[PDB]
């Protein structure tokens, strides 16, 4: 009496159903198959059994627990006798979101959007934000199973973030579905040079919108010697600076950068002769 | 309705209650199941602490949704947030989401001697304005590592 071959275990996380299938035994005149599903935790009285006819090559098991290992064994049955079983293990999972996306992206907030999953075991979702570089958890919340939208605020300009949504059941959770977000600090624009005397000039720029910065960074040097660069730090509430002690008849290159703590915008550059 | 109480170690305690049930009745059930005294318990909903002698309905909790709460022990203290100074020194503050921005500045003066009128507090690019509470900016217990920038 030969066992079945080609045992396949399919634990669908979206429906919670385990489908057991196999290739029929080569033995002539079998009278069926016996299928057992048992958690491999040594807990007695929790084993499940199905019996199917000889022309059947599949069976199902409902309501298995995610995260718990089960052993599935299929016996070829021929009247009084059974084969040696074919067997394999499987650990059902909690379904994870599949269409998590960023929406409604503003300078100060990002919107998370997803389709709520259609399973009655889901008790809600856990939303976490982690600064990806240092692995520091920044933010956590929990929402009901019907919620498919969330507004995340408080992301530092310049920092890369891992933003995850985790499907929760009673006593279980899915692997996180993760997106990454990094918002660069916006540059200043509209660089202008005035009050241009022989050794002095006024530099003005338009600040970026809708961000309160820590400061501006001004870098300036003669075009023909970058190694002579000078730097000034400018208050984030001011949009101009007076450069002094400049070389006469010399073209300077000037750059202004937005700064939020350690992170800089792309530079706003211009050139101007004294 | 079902309640799910998330603890600091990642555990979830489940309860089944009525909207007329009081907060302190929920702590009482957490006490029986975890041994944590009722007076050590703080229950947080959407980052805000729920107060005793109120029903869940008094918080406008929708009774057809699953309610998700956070348990924090009084021994853990208040929100621990960080403030980095003009120079880049990190200091530690303990606040409540109901603190006002001036309360917060008062604490920084207590530790660093910076008069509150000299303090400009920025949160992730947004200046925190006097006359508001942290809550008004949605700065509450859901932020696990909050950093304010001083100048």
């Amino acid at each position: 009496l030969s066992p079945p071959t080609n045992l396949h275990l399919e634990a669908n996380p979206d429906t919670g159903v385990l489908t057991v299938s196999w290739e029929r035994s080569t033995t002539p005149d079998i009278t069926g198959y016996r299928i057992t599903t048992t958690p491999t935790n040594g807990q007695q009285g929790n084993s499940l059994e199905e019996v199917v006819h000889a022309d059947q090559s599949s069976s199902t098991f409902d309501n298995l627990s995610p995260g718990l290992e089960y052993n599935v064994s299929v016996y070829t049955v021929k009247d009084d006798k059974e084969s040696v079983p074919i067997s394999d293990t499987i650990i059902p999972e909690v379904p994870q979101l599949t269409d998590l996306s960023f929406v409604d992206i503003t300078d100060s907030s990002i919107g998370l959007r997803w389709t709520p999953l259609n399973s009655s075991t889901i008790i809600g979702y856990r939303i976490t934000v982690v600064a990806a570089g240092e692995g520091i958890p920044i933010f956590e919340d929990f929402v009901d199973s019907s919620v498919g939208y969330y507004t995340v605020t408080g992301l530092e300009p310049g920092i890369d973030y891992d933003i995850s949504v985790i499907t929760l059941i009673n006593g279980g959770e899915s692997a996180p579905t993760t997106l990454t977000q990094q918002t660069a600090v916006p540059p200043p624009t509209d660089l202008r040079f005035t009050n241009i005397g022989p050794d002095t000039m006024r530099v003005t720029w338009a600040p970026p919108p809708s961000i309160d910065l820590t400061n501006f960074l001004v870098r300036y040097s003669p075009v023909k010697n970058e190694e002579d660069v000078a730097e000034l730090s400018i208050s984030p509430s001011d949009n101009a600076v007076v450069l002094t002690n400049l070389l006469p008849g010399t073209e300077y290159v000037v750059s202004v950068s937005s700064v939020y703590e350690q992170h800089e915008s792309t530079p706003l550059r211009g050139r101007q002769k004294t | 309705m079902q309640i799910f109480v998330h603890t600091d170690t990642g555990k979830t305690i489940t309860l089944e209650v009525e909207p007329s049930d009081t907060i302190e009745n929920v702590k009482a059930k957490i006490q029986d199941k975890e041994g944590i005294p009722q007076d050590q318990q703080r229950l947080i909903w959407a980052g805000k602490q729920l107060e005793d002698g109120r029903t869940l309905s008094d918080y406008n909790i929708d009774p057809q949704l699953k309610l998700h709460l956070v348990l924090r022990l009084r021994a853990a203290g208040g929100m621990q947030i960080f403030v980095t100074t003009q120079t880049g020194k990190t200091i530690t503050l303990e606040v409540e989401p109901s603190d006002t921005i001036e309360n917060v500045k008062a604490k920084i003066q207590d530790k660093e001697g910076i008069p509150p009128d000299q303090q400009r507090l920025i949160w992730a690019g947004k200046q925190l304005e006097d006359g508001r509470t942290l809550s008004d900016y949605n700065i509450d217990y859901r932020f696990l590592h909050l950093v304010l920038r001083l100048r």
